């Protein structure tokens, strides 16, 4: 096509969605994460992880408002894993590495599982 | 704005 | 912070968020616009539109599921601002441009009615 | 990946 394109509107639409987070708007899920609850939006959730694409595409399991992670799954790596998501931004850190990597590779977000993985290999 |  | 950031993230959530969209994928709202309806997520339309977030944030009209357009908006206009706020790309044109920029100034698209002014500047 |  012969279309223009606004640079910066990806990254608009995604700090957007992040402050309608923040402040609650429009969230239609709740994730939890052993003791811990976390409220967001199912397209973002579906856009970011495999996992959250298979469950929210699935006839019963889109209708649900609460989906509850396997016992195994950190708070804190789901937290930094759910950040991400809605800004791009990764806090990985040394103390947090392995649970952010074992999250990302339960959520199938390729991209995080190969900066944890390079970044293991250099500390090694 | 840009040419894509 | 000392977060890294991945620059394609942005970009990927839009182009899946999209693919929700022409699969009708949990979109929760339909837009009228005369004899025309779009289906779409509030979320997206809301980070996009001034005139889509005044909406969705109002206590009665969150809750709609079918939103009319004022009748004097153009459906082309209209659709071509939808694939613009799923995709960055504006498919602007000299047969449509004055559709698109009313449709921009009535949705509150500040950048998009920036350069409808700017092209139709030029051409005068 | 990059540093922001
Ligand atoms: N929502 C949506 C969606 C769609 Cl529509 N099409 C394709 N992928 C989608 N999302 C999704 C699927 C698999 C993975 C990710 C996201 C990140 C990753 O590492 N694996
Ligand atoms: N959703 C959301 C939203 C939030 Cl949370 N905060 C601030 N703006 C939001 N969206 C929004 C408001 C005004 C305009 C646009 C988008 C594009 C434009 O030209 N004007
Ligand atoms: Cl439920
Ligand atoms: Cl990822
Ligand atoms: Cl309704
Ligand atoms: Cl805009």
């Amino acid at each position: 096509d012969s279309c223009i394109q606004f640079t910066r509107h990806a990254s608009d639409v995604l700090l957007n969605l992040n402050r309608l987070r923040s402040r609650d708007i429009l969230t239609d899920v709740v994730i939890v994460v052993s003791r811990e609850q976390f409220r967001a939006h199912k397209t973002v959730l579906m856009a970011c992880s495999g996992l959250f694409y298979s469950i929210f595409t699935d006839q019963l399991k889109c209708n649900l408002s609460v989906i509850n992670l396997d016992p195994e799954i950190n708070p804190e790596g789901f937290c930094i894993l759910l950040d991400f998501m809605y800004t791009s931004r990764l806090n990985l850190r040394e103390g947090n590495i392995m649970a952010v990597m074992a999250t990302a590779m339960y959520l199938q977000m390729e991209h995080v599982v190969d900066t944890c993985r390079k970044f293991i290999k250099a500390s090694e | 704005w840009v040419i894509p």
